[PDB]
């Protein structure tokens, strides 16, 4: 018995419930383990044979590609990433109580009981794009722990469903459109390192990571225009850096609010003169602001 | 008892052969290494 | 070591080949090894044209003990013999090393004889073996 | 744990020759099973 | 007590040396005069400093080693060494036939050998007489038919009684650890010991 | 490391055969792992041959089996040269491109007991495979 | 007259005889000198033109891919490479008694007296793979020495003959068959440094390097496998990596064994599950074994 | 192995041939290796160059053929110009491609052999190759 | 390594011509080489050239030749004007674009002997190549 | 076991084979070791 | 006795110097006055000291080295240097036909070189006495046809006796070695000797 990819399946395990991400649209994954190697070249005996142990797991990534579900499941994502939770809304806090980042453990399952477990686990980033094309969210994980096993968590009702249907994007500032966008993409984060534990204790025994904390979080987009002016003497949408700019930015179903940001600007001469903002929050901006609307 | 055998049947296996040159040619524009017999004759 | 041991012959020239036997034990290290007496055991051997048993022969070894202390042992054929392959070989003549020249293969027994009149036997070695054409006698 | 055999083609009786094969069966031969009732019985019937 | 190595316990792969560093010692009043001249007196003995690095240990092997070093600290003995790198054979032969004339001194050495030995010594080879434990190097060899002369550095210790017998294979320094106040050993987290290192001196 | 219970076997025409296992136990508990010579006081030795594993298949063969150094752990088995016969006339004809010496004969087995304690008995199977004869032009 | 790949020739010399690689299938080759420069700006004159002199020829790298041949002359490389050899049979010294790697003499040939001469070079490297094509051999040379010359030594009887037919891979493990092979890869190594040699007893003269030291060996192998498992609860083909394996790998005509070996594994989640072995003989490990076999 | 035994002369049109061998035993189970020159009393030396291989083929010239310094292990061979020119004269028309003023002649053989029993009456090939002329222009 | 007995020489039309050869033992005992010259007595230098290898081929000069020096191991060869002229005028008619003057004429081939023989061999091939012409437009 | 060859020169008589070149030719068209102001000295 | 080198032995090209340092030493006593003026007192030779380093070396070029220096510290002599960089030969002639006159002190040589030499030296030439190991450096050089005149670095050692003569070629330092107390060498597992080098004193 072979496997295929192709009729693979992912079940998310969390808080005693289970998820199934069934519109997955890609994932990719490594496994391996780290080797101590010497070689003892010796005056007596210039030895060509080597001496070597394997000692433990390496840290695999794992990466995944979803598209947008009605019915919303992937907001768990930004649930798990650290976001707090207000029905549909998420916020960042300004400041935030965790150290250890939210662990979580994965299924990998398949035909004929040949299946894989992924045991501790957290996100590291959350990535997408409006780019004129079916929005696809990026998913950065990182697991510390897997094994082979035969059987997984049964996972029904919480299955994500239909996906929802195209619709354009629209950027604005204080309800002022902006003209001739190109592009926008956003990038969320939770950095963190894994804590080394081994130890003298753990010889001849496999290692494994098994806790990490949190190095920072980030909140961060791009967006690309056609350099555009209203009348030559204008200021503006000149190129200087604006800042304290409120924005925002949505398609039908989906909503993004900086209440404040700082913008770099970088033009470039192409066939037609383009323009990239950099977008950043200001250390006084409130919290940022993400909504979903499900589709009728 | 236990044993275990083997066996050799390495022999004056094969006469190596090996061919070299004696002499090389070499080339300058000029002779840099003669001196002069005649210097007796106008010495003399 | 496996049993496999190719074997060339050269035409119109006696040929002859040496052996010893021994004990080895790697408790001590270095492993040790001792020649193996050899009193008593005696050899065989034939080449013949395929490992068909309906294959022909084409000669039979001389072979003989020549120092059982030393745990020896020689195999040889004289030029009549080998010239006898010689007419017989293959004629497959490479086109770009032209020389060596398949002629069959060949097995070589050895039976120890010994007191308590049992008898067993053990095959020491086969093989392929080649001809390389005489240009000169 | 573990049990290792080596085996060995016999040239002539306890002489042997070098190419060896190893088996490495999982389980001890040392290992008990159900044998450990009629052991248990015939301790009893002993004390 | 000999020193454990790969030829006394050939299984202890690892307890070989990575690198030795054979130093001269020579102590000398050294005095620079005015006209430019240096003048140099040679006072006190000349000594062989060893200095040894081995690589990383596993346990075992470690346990031995220092198993070794304690015992010899409570002895108060010798360490006996052999360098592999000289040990490469160049004479042989019964040197228990080889007669040394008594009374010689000064830097060389005559002997006959009865033409029983094979084989010469190198310049750099050691030398050592059977009833003294310095160990000298050859600086020189000239060959006279079966009689020999050597030219050894350092200067002999002491005069021949006429009873030595050379020995040119299997010289073993005699030895003191001058690092045994403070020694000590890092496991490493990968479970070995790293640095394991000796700073030996000859001792006469 | 690898259970393998499986090796495949080669016998030579016209040429007794016979084979000697070693019976070590290895324990891994502490490093390096020791190895003990197995005690192969009251076990015993069966083994067929058999020309497929169906359930008519005929035999070819059985072995002739005996311990040999009980305290070390020795034992042998054999085939006497009749036995060799019988395996190169039933064989098949087939020979094998990467050793044509070589031609298939059958399936073996070497199942093994124990009798020693309380007078019971148990049985498994230590070592299963393929056999084959290489042909031999000396007869 | 110009000059030609498609009929250039390459002849190896050594021990007073010469080899012909006839079967030749593809080469590569540089050749340059170091140089020494300074600009010396200097306020009394801002120099802007340099000074600057040529020393020394770079050691060139030499690379051949080779087709194996009937006649099996290229075993030749192999007993350069310093490999100990009996007949056909190849292993490696679990120790080795060089200091020096085995010396040897390159010409390459070409129409019109044309030639060029490599004095000293040594074999860094040998490296090919069975993966379901004609297996060519790659080799790695280093040489210290080049210069142009009008003529070479003849060599016509050590011409390496007709290519042997394919023929597929088999891989094993005491005689257990290995199911679902996709490739297996070898390399071995000889890797050296030269000793830099140059001094001030050199100036203004054209410099070389004359001789190089054996740093180490390196034997080593990689297998392609898809993944599968007789029954799920199985254990002999688990991820965990096995150690004492004996390993065996060859083709109709050419075998390698290596009596113990330690292998890492890695798993690809690709459309089909892939697993990568990474092979290394143990430290106790007996010689591994390469043997030749020709064709009828 | 035929790998080290064979040489490849170039004899050269209108100009007598001569060679000289040194016999050099050797052990390298020293390095360097030990060396000697052998001891060459007893032996003889022979050798022929044919147009082919075959049984049929035309004996083109024999060696002239010479111990020297025994003790030293020298032997020295060669052809007069008669033999140089005969076979400059009976060699193939076609000319090689890297080098036009050579032409290919044929093969040639030389064995030894020992004139006095000593441990053997017996004879080995010490060397071969094939000859090629290189042709020439002044008399 | 190999003797580079291939060498190729230009001569100049309309003008005499000569080239010098030195013959020198050498020992590299020490970094100023030991070289030694070689006794010339009694030797001769012949060389000829013609227009193609071939049995019949025409024979276009042979060379003037002499010892300068016995003892400094020194031998000359020399073509005069008239033969050079005799060249020019029978070499072939193809010009280069980039090198009008250089024209082909013809193959060389220098042979030394002993006056008085030593009988196991008297002679053998120095040098060989082949000769181009440099076309001149003064007299 | 081993045997070393090489040509037999009409110079060097008759000597056992070496692993070396010998003899070396060396060419050119003048010499420069002779100035002419000292051959021209020597003369007059 | 010279340091063994590429030109004594070209088989052993290591022993070539990978790079060296030529120090002068003048010892001398200073102060600075507050007036700006500078005063030094001289006493005490100049000397020449040498710094040699090598590369890494193989065994054979190391026992030619080794059996060198051991030799040099049995006998107790002095070692001789050549020094590349000064290497030519623009001075010759029949230089024990110059005559020398006696009671030339002090840092000027005049000579009759009654027409014999051919070339002239230049400044930064070295400059030797036949009769005494010093090395000396030219400082400047003149002409009055035979006759020359040369000012000569450092002073001289000796007054002329008028025996002396001079010697513009082949000069070697003559040394002895200041660094040799605690000499040494490391043996890595490549097989190869390192961290070899030489400070060098020279004396007379």
């Amino acid at each position: 018995y072979y496997s295929l990819m192709r009729e693979s399946k992912v079940i998310v395990e969390y808080d005693g419930r289970a998820f199934h991400f069934d519109a997955l649209s890609n994932y990719d994954v490594q496994t391996s383990y780290e080797e101590f190697k010497t070689l003892r070249r010796t005056i007596h005996r210039r030895t060509n044979y080597a001496d070597s142990v394997i000692n433990a797991q390496t840290p695999s990534s794992i990466s995944l590609a979803i598209n947008f579900s009605n019915t919303l499941t992937e907001a768990n994502f930004f649930e798990w990433l650290g976001f707090d939770r207000k029905g549909n809304t998420f916020l960042l806090p300004l400041y935030s109580n965790n150290i250890e980042p939210i662990m979580f453990n994965i299924y990998i399952v398949n035909k004929d009981n040949n299946c894989v477990y992924f045991e501790n686990c957290y996100v590291s980033t959350v990535d997408f794009s409006l780019d004129k094309n079916i929005p696809i969210l990026n998913v950065g994980i990182e697991s510390g722990k897997f094994s082979e096993v035969s059987t997984y968590r049964e996972a029904a009702s919480i299955i994500q469903g239909e996906a929802m249907s195209y619709s354009p994007v629209i950027v604005s500032t204080n309800g002022n459109i902006l003209p001739g966008l190109i592009s926008a993409s956003l990038s969320f984060q939770q950095q963190c390192s894994w804590r080394e534990d081994k130890s003298v204790f753990d010889i001849n025994k496999i290692y494994n990571n098994k806790r990490a904390y949190v190095n920072e979080m980030n909140a961060s987009a791009t967006i690309s225009l056609y350099y555009l002016k209203r009348f030559a003497g204008d200021m503006v949408y000149n190129i200087e850096p604006e800042t304290d700019v409120p924005l925002n930015i949505r398609n039908n179903n989906i909503s993004i609010d900086f209440p404040l940001a700082r913008i770099s600007k970088r033009l470039n001469f192409s066939d037609v003169y383009k323009v990239e903002w950099d977008i950043i929050p200001t250390a006084s901006s409130d919290p940022v602001r993400i909504d979903f609307f499900g589709e009728i | 008892k236990i044993i275990v055998q083997q066996i050799l049947n390495i022999d004056d296996t094969t006469t190596t052969a090996s061919k070299y040159p004696k002499y090389t040619v070499v080339l300058g524009n000029s002779i840099s290494s003669i001196t002069a017999g005649e210097l007796t004759a106008a010495v003399e | 070591e496996n049993r496999v041991i190719d074997i060339v012959v050269d035409e119109k020239v006696p040929y002859g080949l040496i052996m010893q036997f021994m004990d080895v034990d790697d408790s001590v290290y270095p492993p040790s090894e001792i020649p193996v007496n050899l009193t008593g055991y005696s050899l065989r051997g034939t080449i013949k044209s395929s490992l068909d048993e309906n294959a022909e022969t084409l000669a039979s070894f001389t072979t003989s003990i020549i120092d059982a202390a030393q745990g020896a042992a020689a195999i040889s054929l004289s030029v009549a013999d080998v010239t006898n392959i010689g007419e017989k070989a293959s004629k497959e003549r490479d086109k770009y090393n032209p020389r060596q020249r398949f002629a069959g293969y060949y097995d070589i027994l050895m039976t120890r004889d010994v007191i308590g009149s049992e008898v067993s036997s053990f095959r020491i070695m086969e093989g392929k073996v080649y001809i390389s054409d005489g240009v000169t006698q | 744990i573990v049990q290792q055999i080596l085996n060995i083609d016999d040239t002539t009786t306890t002489a042997s020759k070098y190419p060896k094969y190893t088996v490495v069966l999982g389980n001890s031969i040392s290992s008990i099973t159900a044998g450990e009732l009629t052991a248990a019985v015939e301790a009893s019937a002993g004390s | 007590m000999r020193l454990p190595d790969p030829y006394t316990n050939p299984e202890l792969s690892g307890l070989g040396f990575e690198s030795v560093n054979l130093i001269d010692n020579d102590p000398v009043i050294r005095d620079e005069l005015p006209n430019g001249k240096v003048n140099e007196v040679k006072v006190s003995a000349q000594y062989w400093g060893i200095n040894i690095s081995y690589p990383e240990l596993f346990p075992d092997e470690y346990s031995v080693l220092d198993a070794f070093i304690l015992e010899y600290k409570r002895t108060g003995g010798y360490i006996d060494v052999i360098l592999p790198q000289y040990e490469a054979f160049r004479v042989r032969g019964n040197t228990n036939l080889v007669n040394i004339p008594a009374g010689q001194k000064g830097s060389n050495i005559t002997m006959d050998t009865q033409g029983v030995l094979t084989g010469i010594p190198k310049p750099g080879d050691l030398f050592k007489l059977s009833n003294h434990p310095k160990v000298y190097k050859i600086t020189s060899f000239n060959r006279s038919g079966n009689s020999w002369s050597i030219n050894v550095y350092p200067d002999l210790f002491i005069t021949t009684t006429g009873a030595e017998k050379p020995v040119f294979n299997g010289i073993l320094f005699r030895t003191k650890l001058m690092n045994g106040d403070a020694f000590g050993s890092t496991l490493n987290n990968n479970g070995t010991y790293s640095g394991i290192s000796l700073n030996l001196r000859e001792s006469l």
